């Protein structure tokens, strides 16, 4: 799971518990981010069509 | 018989005590691969579900981080995360679309 | 053609390709029918996907 | 309208669902009780034979 | 440049194995593509292994489990739990294929409820 | 009588250790699959609770 | 929707106190078997001290 959500990148010599659930929110907050920066990618279009 | 007495004594009153303070759980052991007696609170499948495990506060965190419903299977984990990793390339893509458009 | 970028599109769904680069490119658009078959609908390895 | 009827539909199925959480919610909040005072008997049992 | 392309010719020679690689037109955009379609393979690949490996592992942990609470019956209940008539059995066989369908932890009120 | 049959069968899978020799294995409070059969109901009403 | 999510959580909540209540029943159990024994072990004394 730490492998899925972080990939080999991170030469973490101890993967901690805390450090699976940062990676985990990381995850959900990089797909909110990306679905936050469409939306306002939605608007400017729709603005430069109006 | 002074001295074997004395180890005795109070003796049902200190296995009482430290009877008390064992998790029932940790003494029920499965057997994955015929040889090997593994703590059934070892198990993946419980380490994840089980609501006495000591480990039950972290996953429920994860669950909630990643949006998996606490009613689901355990091993559904590792495709969710998958397919979370696979909308989050496709959203990367198609903003990319979107601003070269722009 | 069209229906060359429509089968590719609706299996490798992630890829931009406009029907301007099949056009240039027709030996590259026969590259991408021949990995659609070797790529399951969801990018990873069809053998991959079986197992 | 046939989004209005879906609506109303599904309106209709979440005060159904909603009545029979309730009426689970209910006996099972009743037998938690008695649970509870089951857990005080097992209790007494468990006090008795220490 | 010719890192990109040596990972693109390196990465069809794996997905194409003994077949002769078919001739493209090679230039800036269909390496970019080709680019981005190898990236995107292989770490589908690395995330679909992974998956693969814990399937594995859950599908000897659950048969585990499944002995355990099968022998459980046995000595508590006795051979009578398996001994159900065939309107038992096809209700338990519902309740089942219900809770699969919907991919729940147990068979619990509290986990179908919501699903 | 049913609650008794499956605290038994319970308890008696917690002192267990069914693939040890018996003659190494330290059991809790020193009891045996034994000691916990002598608090099932008696064998008509384990028999009846079954049917 | 917010109501049936409550609700679904008082349930979750519920189920977490009947395992507690058979942790109780299981160790009483298993004392009750380690009472009898030491009553066992206790008569076997009072013979020794009778001699």
């Amino acid at each position: 799971l730490y492998q899925l959500l972080d990939g080999d990148n991170t030469q973490k010599l101890f993967r901690t518990y805390d450090g699976l659930e940062s990676v985990a929110q990381k995850l959900s907050q990089d797909i909110a981010s990306m679905r936050d920066q469409l939306e306002v990618s939605e608007q400017e279009h729709s603005l430069l069509l109006s | 018989i002074i001295q074997e007495s004395q180890r005795l004594q109070d003796s049902i009153q200190k296995e009482v005590k430290h009877f008390s303070a064992i998790c029932l759980p940790a003494l029920l052991k499965v057997s994955t691969d015929g040889f090997n007696l593994l703590p059934s609170r070892e198990l993946s499948i419980n380490r994840m579900s089980n609501t006495h495990a000591p480990y039950y506060g972290i996953f429920k965190g994860i669950y909630e981080s990643v949006r998996l419903p606490l009613y689901k299977a355990p091993e559904s984990v590792l495709s969710h995360v998958a397919d979370m990793k696979k909308q989050l390339f496709f959203l990367r893509s198609q903003l990319s679309s979107r601003s070269e458009a722009i | 053609m069209a229906q060359t970028l429509q089968y590719v599109s609706s299996r490798l769904s992630m890829l931009q390709i406009d029907e301007e680069d099949l056009e240039r490119n027709a030996q590259f658009g026969k590259v991408l029918i021949e990995l659609c078959p070797l790529l399951g609908p969801n990018g990873g390895s069809a053998n991959l996907n079986r197992e | 309208e046939e989004e209005v009827k879906a609506l109303q539909k599904q309106k209709n199925l979440h005060i159904r669902r909603r009545n029979k959480l309730q009426m689970v919610e209910s006996g099972n909040r009743q037998m938690c009780l008695k649970s509870k005072d089951k857990e005080e008997e097992t209790g007494r049992a468990f006090q008795e034979v220490l | 440049m010719d890192e990109k392309s040596t990972k693109i010719i390196m990465w069809l020679k794996k997905m194409f194995g003994d077949k002769p690689l078919p001739p493209y037109e090679v230039n800036t955009r269909t390496m970019e593509i080709l680019y981005q379609l190898a990236e995107w393979n292989e770490a589908r690949d690395k995330d679909l292994s992974l998956v693969t490996e814990d399937l594995k592992l859950k599908s000897a942990e659950v048969k585990a489990e499944a002995k355990y609470l099968q022998d459980l019956l046995t000595e508590g209940l006795g051979p009578s739990y398996t001994n159900l008539s065939r309107m038992g059995n096809n209700y338990l066989n519902q309740i089942v294929d219900s809770c699969l369908a919907l991919e729940l932890k147990n068979s619990s009120l509290s986990s179908y409820i919501p699903a | 009588g049913l609650q008794q049959c499956m605290l038994v069968s319970e308890c008696s899978r917690l002192l267990t250790a069914d693939s040890v020799p018996p003659s190494d294995s330290t059991s809790i409070l020193g009891l045996d699959k034994q000691d916990l059969l002598d608090l099932l109901p008696p064998n008509m009403l384990v028999l009846w609770v079954r049917d | 929707q917010e109501q049936i999510q409550t609700a679904e959580r008082e349930i979750v909540g519920q189920d977490l106190n009947c395992e507690r209540a058979q942790d109780l029943c299981r160790r009483s159990l298993l004392l009750r078997a380690f009472n009898k024994k030491r009553e066992e072990e206790c008569e076997a004394l009072c013979q020794s001290n009778k001699k």
